[PDB]
């Protein structure tokens, strides 16, 4: 299971920071992939980064919005938004990807719960 | 060409010349 | 309060020397009869500075002693402190710390150089703040402004405030061709507003002062564009997309179909919207320009794999499956669409009518548990392949307006104009409409097939019609060509609409031709 | 007769003769 | 177009031409080149 | 992870405006969802992205509410809207 936050209990106006947390595996040696999804319809992808070599494919789509951060110090992923908007109404996948030893890519587990609010 | 295996048919060629159309208020060609 | 600044504003545009010449400079100005805002100091709020203010005031004591230009005035934005004690006029343009109101009663730059009017118009261009006065003890008269002094500050400035420790004005400068008149000395003794009146467009044209009884053609007519005719044909012909991705049974996984789509309009848009499909990735092609654009030679390779080969089927992969399976060039253009299908093509018992090559020479059953992974489970994969004609997406489709000026767009030509019911009838393969000068002069829209014209926009000449200025001083506007209804009493006419005079049942030996038979007088 | 026997706006204007034909 | 004589220059046949008639009644494989278009 | 809507219950008229809440827990983003589900059926899901706008959707629906509440603002009930709105939890 992947560990992240639950639902909401604040005002409006505050500023807040996410986490994505696996267990039983090292964080930074497996690919982590972002994708994005919100009511109405299917999934949006833009894109993973690799903080090994710092390989990152955008998707032609992301206009620069979200920019795409990384804290080698505490070695965790977290992602933070340069300006927010009334209407950046999003919710973002975190998943384990491929192994190091594997060259072939796969999507075999998928987040276990972020409900999501602001 | 090729026929129905089991007629007075012309074959022309063609070759850039200058060309004067003449069409009626329709827009077809009658000269 | 508001009031009539009636010819005030008149400053000299250079310091060029010029004799008895009507000289006409394109300098901006206030403009003649304007509206000039007077204000009372009994408070001081912050007030315009397009390009330049028409300042004036009627003191007898000296009250105002204070100029605050900028726009934070908090030691960031360039602020003045322009003052004047009676004794000079001493020009401070360094930066001092205001508070909530600056104190009556670091620094860049400082510099020192009731029966009275006291104008003192500004101006900045070319980083040239000059500022004009002229002290002549609003009345209908007019006196130029000698260029008092001339600061090379370079900075850009758009507000101002004047302060003192009770009748301050301000005035909007614009862009306004403008006529002088100078005297022998060198000195301006009379001038011309130019967009005034049309008898004021007839002094810049004839660049004088004494307009003689004529019709002066000042300017042409014109009408401009509304808005914007973009028409493509029905999307009625849309590609039978509905049963591909619904069939009953698909191919197998060696036995891949390729198909060619053309000769059909397909909406991408909603497919790259809406992700029921699992997978979306696009090479060598912008979805911004999608919509935009279009492509040719389209084809579309489905097939139905596992889940976890979707990634090995893409440019620098190397393994067994890929290598032995289907090769992706290192050009590719197009996009990868897969997704699940697992709640439709798949069973309990398994199906063995799936079968896969164990050996090959050279390059060019499953077990179903709930417990399986995402890989394991059946993906239905389509591929786009796009090289960069008769397929295009629907891109733009507005409605048709006519009997109004716009911007028409017909398949992909451009032309402004207005369009006119037609009766004439063409040929079925026939579209555009020309007359002798090769011009189009007809067209059909290409979602129905009704005949419309094209006609050019209601366009011609403006000429003024005036007696002497000496005589009169309200005018006729002639228009040319365009009938009266686009543009006082109107008047209709062959020549066109005449604003301005009036219509006589008489007739007298006419003096100043109109055209088209009618004649104007006095 | 001589008005039978005797036989577009793009920037050019042919602007009519105040003396009309009639 | 509407009642102009408007002049183009493209690929036609010429008039009076000397057509080369064929029969439909060497019939094998009646070939012959395809150089500008034929009418 | 546990789910309240309000209020329970109402009462009013035909055409009356009908507002509803769904509530929350702890710290995150910004994301969340409405549903028309029936009363064993599946859920439906008009529009989308929150901050896109899907065409053909009708401009009557609309969503709001920032901080911990998300008001549902119904203007007026229509014979094909009579369902109950799920805010629903997944991952
Ligand atoms: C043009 O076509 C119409 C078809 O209705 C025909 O009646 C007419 O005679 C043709 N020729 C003209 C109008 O000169
Ligand atoms: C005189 O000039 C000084 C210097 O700018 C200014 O501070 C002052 O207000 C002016 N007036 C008087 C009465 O001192
Ligand atoms: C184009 O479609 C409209 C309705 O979508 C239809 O009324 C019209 O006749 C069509 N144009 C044709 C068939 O030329
Ligand atoms: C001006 O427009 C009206 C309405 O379109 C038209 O009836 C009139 O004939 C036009 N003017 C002239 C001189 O034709
Ligand atoms: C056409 O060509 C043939 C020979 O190829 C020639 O005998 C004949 O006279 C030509 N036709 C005319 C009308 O001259």
């Amino acid at each position: 299971q992947l560990v992240q936050s639950g639902a909401e209990v604040k005002k409006p106006g505050e500023s807040l920071r996410i986490s994505c947390k696996g267990s039983g595996y090292s964080f930074t040696n497996y690919w982590i992939s972002w994708v994005r999804q919100m009511p109405g319809k299917g999934l949006e992808w833009m894109g993973r980064i690799d903080p090994s070599d710092s390989y990152i494919n955008y998707s032609p789509s992301f206009q620069g919005h979200a920019t795409i951060s990384a804290d080698k110090s505490i070695s965790t992923a977290y992602l933070q938004w340069g300006s927010l908007k009334a209407s950046d109404t999003a919710m973002y996948y975190c998943a384990r990807g491929r192994n190091y030893l594997d060259s072939r890519g796969r999507f075999d587990y998928w987040g276990q719960g972020t409900l999501v609010t602001v | 060409t090729l026929l129905a295996l089991h007629a007075a048919y012309y074959v022309g060629y063609l070759q850039p010349r200058t060309f004067l159309l003449k069409y009626n208020e329709n827009g077809t060609i009658t000269d | 309060a508001y009031t009539n600044s009636f010819t005030r504003g008149v400053y000299y545009p250079d310091k060029v020397f010029r004799s008895s010449v009507l000289h006409s400079t394109q300098d901006l100005f206030l403009p003649f009869f304007s509206n000039v805002t007077w204000f009372h100091a009994i408070d001081n709020p912050v007030l315009p500075f397009n390009d330049g203010v028409y300042f004036a005031s009627t003191e007898k004591s000296n009250i105002i002693r204070g100029w605050i230009f900028g726009t934070t005035l908090d030691s960031k934005t360039q602020s003045l402190l322009i003052v004047n004690n009676a004794t000079n006029v001493v020009i401070k343009v360094c930066e001092f710390q205001f508070c909530n109101d600056p104190f009556l009663d670091n620094c860049t730059f400082e510099y020192v150089s009731f029966k009275n009017l006291r104008e003192f118009v500004f101006k900045n261009i070319d980083g040239y703040f000059k500022i004009y006065s002229k002290h002549t003890p609003l009345p209908q008269g007019f006196s130029a402004l000698e260029p008092l002094v001339d600061l090379p500050i370079g900075i850009n400035i758009t507000r101002f405030q004047t302060l003192l420790a009770a009748a301050y004005y301000v005035g909007y400068l614009q862009p306004r061709t403008f006529l002088l008149k100078y005297n022998e000395n060198g000195t301006i003794t009379d001038a011309v507003d130019c967009a005034l009146d049309p008898l004021s467009e007839t002094k810049c044209t004839l660049k004088s002062f004494t307009v003689e009884k004529g019709i002066y053609q000042t300017s042409n007519f014109r009408v401009q564009p509304t808005e914007s005719i973009v028409r493509f044909p029905n999307i009625t012909n849309l590609c039978p997309f509905g049963e591909v991705f619904n069939a009953t049974r698909f191919a197998s996984v060696y036995a891949w179909n390729r198909k060619r789509i053309s000769n059909c309009v397909a909406d991408y848009s909603v497919l790259y919207n809406s992700a029921s499909f699992s997978t979306f990735k696009c090479y060598g092609v912008s979805p911004t320009k999608l919509n935009d654009l279009c492509f040719t030679n389209v084809y579309a390779d489905s097939f139905v794999i596992r889940g976890d080969e979707v990634r090995q089927i893409a440019p620098g992969q190397t393994g067994k499956i890929a290598d032995y399976n289907y090769k992706l060039p290192d050009d590719f253009t197009g996009c990868v669409i897969a997704w699940n299908s697992n709640n439709l093509d798949s069973k309990v018992g398994g199906n063995y009518n799936y079968r896969y090559r164990l050996f090959r020479k050279s390059n060019l059953s499953y077990g179903f548990q709930p417990t399986n992974g995402v890989g394991y489970q059946p993906y239905r994969v389509v591929v786009l392949s796009f090289e960069l004609a008769t397929v295009c997406g629907p891109k733009k489709s507005t409605n048709l307006v006519k009997n109004k000026c716009v911007n028409f767009n017909f398949n992909g030509l451009t032309g402004t104009g207005v369009l006119t019911e037609s009766n004439k009838k063409f040929l079925p393969f026939q579209q555009f409409g020309r007359d002798i000068a090769d011009t189009t002069d007809a067209v059909r829209d290409p979602q129905t097939l009704e005949i419309l014209d094209i006609t050019p926009c209601s366009f011609g000449g403006v000429s003024v019609i005036t007696p002497g200025t000496n005589t009169s001083n309200q005018v006729a506007v002639l228009y040319q060509g365009v009938n009266c209804t686009e543009v006082s009493n109107v008047f209709q006419t062959r020549a066109g609409c005449l604003i301005g005079a009036e219509h006589v049942n008489n007739s007298y030996e006419c003096d100043i031709p109109i055209g088209a038979g009618i004649c104007a007088s006095y | 007769l001589l008005f039978n026997k005797v036989t577009k706006f793009n920037g050019l204007t042919v602007l009519p003769p105040l003396l009309t034909d009639e | 177009r509407s009642s102009v004589l408007h002049s183009t220059q493209d690929l036609f046949l010429p008039f009076f031409s000397n057509v080369t008639w064929f029969h439909a009644i060497r019939f094998d494989n009646p070939v012959l080149p395809f150089n500008d278009g034929v009418y | 992870i546990v789910m309240t809507q309000s209020p329970s219950s109402l009462s009013a008229s035909v055409g009356d405006r009908v507002t509803i809440t769904c509530q929350a827990s702890q710290d995150i983003s910004n994301y969340l969802n409405w549903y028309q589900q029936k009363s064993g059926k599946a859920p439906k899901l008009l529009i989308y992205d929150a901050s896109n706008l899907e065409t053909g959707v009708p401009s009557r629906f609309s969503g709001s509410g920032s901080g911990t509440d998300f008001t549902f603002t119904i203007s007026s009930l229509q014979p094909e809207d009579i369902a109950t709105y799920y805010c629903q939890q997944y991952d």
